[PDB]
């Protein structure tokens, strides 16, 4: 079968994170369930495994009594609770499966895996994004091609998508990724390439869609007059 | 656990005066330090008070045949004792599990981690808690307020391996009493000198 | 030397053996539950001997005392010394008639 | 932690590539079986081989797993176009009382020939000056690979505060684009004569300068 | 509160086979080592068998012992009774830092 998980989830440093592990079909209420975490920069670790039959928790000695995992039999799902988040939680969790066998080794193999839950925590929480339009100048344009776009600043959280004229522009569009800053701030860019003959008859407008904060700012772009 | 590239003394493992039980066949318990082996094999698990008599070669039961079989050529050295104040707690400590149902027997020194549901009937169940199917792993009944025959006991077996290899983990030469002012024989690493 | 143990074992006439206590060449001591708070055994290495002191002796203490080398503590005794006769009775020693 | 792995291994498309994994005597040398997994950058890892004796369904026979006592080895024959992932060692650890993974090995040699970069510098607009900040961006586009160093100067001294560099992404025509921001304030933006971005690619250095006044 | 239960009087003609039991009350007989001592009256006791199967160097082979852990009893088997075998037999235990005889 296949295990489906939730998407990205961002909280503050010191809350309790709440995600779910859903199972499609069957073979969930007979076999052991564990959790796998992968962190970019280090190796993978194994926090612990929970049997759904007897409801017995089996964690590791490297983790203290701070995380708890519960199991549900009515809807065939598992919930993960983890409080007191620290600065190194920027990683991804996996909901895996254990299938025991018989042999001299008798090692736990992880044949079936989940999708992944991108849990990131840092400072500079969700606020109102600011978008600044960008316009070319006389010296910037020398031929028949002009470079212009919209610059988006102080947005939280990822992901943020940018649409040009509600998807009316497809050729020449480019989206730039984000980057960490000193205050944990992100910033992206988006510019397009258009002929200079259309700068005086057709207008370019940037639409910002930001679902977790439920904001949609619409700002006009106009050429500079002095240059 | 595997002990290799080490040296150890079993005298300190005996003067603890805290083990409720100590059984060790295959060698006299007083002459196992001087005898040298190749590898020392140790396993650690918990058990109830009424099953410590089951850890012996030559009987059939519920735990000694489904979790860890003891062969006839068993030169092992088993230690168990009571530590019920740490591995048990009020409200019911069910952290440790055990296997009760198995399809057939198993070879000794083999670990069984199969979580498949044992089938008693002639029909498949596809992993359901219905009829003719029962989950073989079962919980414990540990409690710190019990008697003596059902308390959590920490049982370990120390076995020895004899192969065509030189001694790796074995008792070194023992420190005898120091004597002076008499004509005695000694050898401090370079000479067999006799004198006071 | 040798890392062995010492013990005292008494035996009443016509009765079974009774374990009194055990000692190490260090201060480790263990006594029988029936004989707690009455057994005081000490070891002096300089004289190469060990002694036991028994307090509040009664008429039921008439037993044959043995000192035995304990080569294995939870095991048997390799050697047994000859048993001295101890009799607890009367108040004074008097000549025969 | 207890399991160590090499950082990277080199190979050729058509020869045998073998990885060596070394642990301790209580997790891998004790007698436990080992399991190997592939960590593709973007998809969840799956099972490749368990116990080094059985072949799971959907896994080619090209992977071979062996345990030479304390150390376990994996051997492959030929490099196809999906080995751009990481290999890990997973075994039960008695000391940790749980499963512990390895370090991870990257399998790549070279796939990036050279190209010619082009940069553009755009001063901030008029509406950005009243926000009590100054974001200076010098975009870099149409370059390959995406390994460009960024340096900022103000015609009298280099600026070592607020310098950032974004990771480049693949374009529509298999090129890379990137941007570099610089956090400043409008108070000193007008005092300085000019601002510029300086980049170097395979020895080719280009400079573009703007004038606020 | 562990005591070893031993038959007080056992009688058998020479040349035959007799068994001597030693039953533990609370603790299981297979938990701790059981030592049998053959003591001539007017003499110090002597170890006659040990480790529940191991005979000392010097005693005859007929002194053989067995353990029945199901019945919590220690059994000492004597084959071919002789004149010098007329002595007291005691079984030893250890429990937990408290040696208990038979």
């Amino acid at each position: 079968v296949q295990l489906v998980e939730s998407g990205a989830e961002v909280k503050k440093p010191g809350s309790s994170v709440k995600v779910s592990c859903k199972a499609s079909g069957g073979t969930f209420s007979s076999y052991a369930i564990s959790w796998v975490r992968q962190a970019p920069g280090q190796g993978l670790e194994w926090m612990g495994g929970i049997i759904p039959i007897l409801g017995i928790a089996n964690y590791a000695q490297k983790f203290q009594g701070r995380v708890t995992i519960t199991a549900d039999k009515s809807t065939s799902t598992a919930y993960m609770e983890l409080s007191s988040l620290r600065s190194e939680d920027t990683a991804v969790y996996y909901c895996a499966r254990e299938n025991g066998y018989s042999g001299y080794g008798a090692a736990a193999n992880f044949d079936l895996w989940g999708r992944g839950t991108l849990v990131t925590v840092s400072s500079a929480s969700t606020k109102g994004p600011s978008v600044f339009p960008l316009a070319p100048s006389s010296k910037s344009t020398s031929g028949g091609t002009a470079a212009l776009g919209c610059l988006v600043k102080d947005y939280f959280p990822e992901p943020v998508t940018v649409s040009w004229n509600s998807g009316a522009l497809t050729s020449g569009v480019h989206t730039f990724p984000a980057v960490l800053q000193s205050s944990g701030l992100y910033s992206l860019s988006s510019v397009v390439t258009v002929p200079s003959s259309s700068l005086g008859t057709q207008t370019y407008i940037c639409n910002v869609n930001h679902k977790p904060s439920n904001t949609k700012v619409d700002k006009k772009v106009e050429p500079k007059s002095c240059d | 656990k595997r002990i290799s590239n080490c040296v150890a003394d079993y005298s300190v493992l005996y003067n603890s005066a805290s083990f409720s039980t100590f059984k060790c066949y295959g060698v006299s318990p007083t002459k196992l330090n001087d005898l040298c082996f190749t590898n020392v094999y140790a396993d650690s698990f918990v058990i109830r008070g009424d099953e410590v008599r089951q850890i012996a070669p030559g009987q059939t039961g519920k735990i000694a045949d489904y979790n860890y079989k003891l062969p006839d050529d068993f030169t092992g050295c088993v230690i168990a004792w009571n530590s019920n104040n740490l591995d048990s707690k009020v409200g019911g400590n069910y952290n440790y599990l055990y296997r009760l149902f198995r399809k057939s027997n198993l070879k000794p020194f083999e670990r069984d981690i199969s979580t498949e549901i044992y089938q008693a009937g002639s029909t498949p169940c596809n992993g359901v808690e219905g009829f003719n199917c029962y989950f073989p792993l079962q919980s414990y009944g540990f409690q710190p307020t019990n008697g003596v025959g059902y308390q959590p006991y920490r049982v370990v077996v120390l076995s020895f391996e004899l192969l065509h290899a030189p001694a790796t983990v074995c008792g070194p030469k023992k420190s005898t009493n120091l004597v002076k002012n008499k004509c005695v024989n000694f050898n401090f690493n370079g000479l067999t000198g006799t004198g006071v | 030397s040798g890392g062995y143990f010492w013990s005292w074992i008494r035996q009443p006439p016509g009765k079974g053996l009774e374990w009194i206590g055990c000692i190490y060449y260090s201060g480790s001591t263990n006594y029988n539950p029936s004989l707690k708070s009455r057994v005081t055994i000490s070891v002096d290495t300089s004289k190469d001997q060990f002694s036991l002191k028994l307090s509040s002796v009664t008429a039921a203490d008439t037993a044959v005392y043995y000192c035995a080398r304990q080569l294995w503590l939870r095991g048997r005794f390799d050697y047994w010394g000859q048993g001295t006769l101890v009799t607890v009775s009367s108040a004074s020693t008097k000549g025969p008639s | 932690s207890v399991l160590t792995q090499p950082p990277s291994v080199s190979g050729a498309p058509g020869q045998r590539v073998t990885i060596s994994c070394t642990g301790s005597s209580s997790n891998i040398g004790a007698g436990y079986d080992v399991h190997w997994y592939q960590q593709l950058p973007g998809t969840a890892p799956k099972l490749l081989i368990y116990g080094n004796s059985n072949r799971p369904s959907g896994v080619p026979d090209r992977f071979s797993g062996s345990k030479s006592g304390t150390s376990a080895s994996l051997a492959i024959t030929g490099l196809q176009a999906e080995d751009e992932a990481d290999y890990y060692c997973q075994s039960y650890d008695s000391s940790l009382s749980g499963s512990v993974f390895g370090g991870g090995t990257k399998l790549t040699v070279l796939g990036q020939p050279k190209a010619a970069p082009s940069v553009t510098l755009f001063p901030p607009s008029s509406e950005e000056l009243q926000a009590n900040k100054a974001t200076l961006v010098c975009l870099i586009s149409d370059f390959y690979p995406g390994a460009v160093t960024v340096a900022w100067k103000a015609d009298s001294s280099p600026v070592k505060a607020g310098v950032e560099t974004t990771t480049p992404s693949k374009q529509s025509n298999n090129k890379y684009a990137a941007s570099s921001y610089l956090s400043l304030t409008p108070e000193q933006w007008k005092s300085h004569r000019s601002y510029s971005c300086q980049v170097t690619h395979e020895g080719s250095t280009v400079e573009k300068t703007v004038a606020p006044t | 509160n562990f005591m070893l239960t031993q038959p007080h009087s056992v009688s058998e003609s020479p040349g035959k086979t007799v068994t001597i039991s030693c039953t533990g009350s609370s603790g299981s007989i297979a938990s701790n080592y059981v030592q049998w001592y053959q003591q001539r009256p007017g003499s110090a006791p002597t170890t006659v068998i040990y480790e529940d199967n191991q005979r000392p160097s010097g005693v005859p082979d007929r002194f053989s012992g067995s353990i029945d852990s199901s019945s919590n009893s220690a059994s000492l088997t004597i084959s071919g009774l002789k004149t010098e075998d007329e002595a007291d037999y005691y079984c030893q235990s250890y429990d937990s830092s408290n040696v208990v005889f038979g």
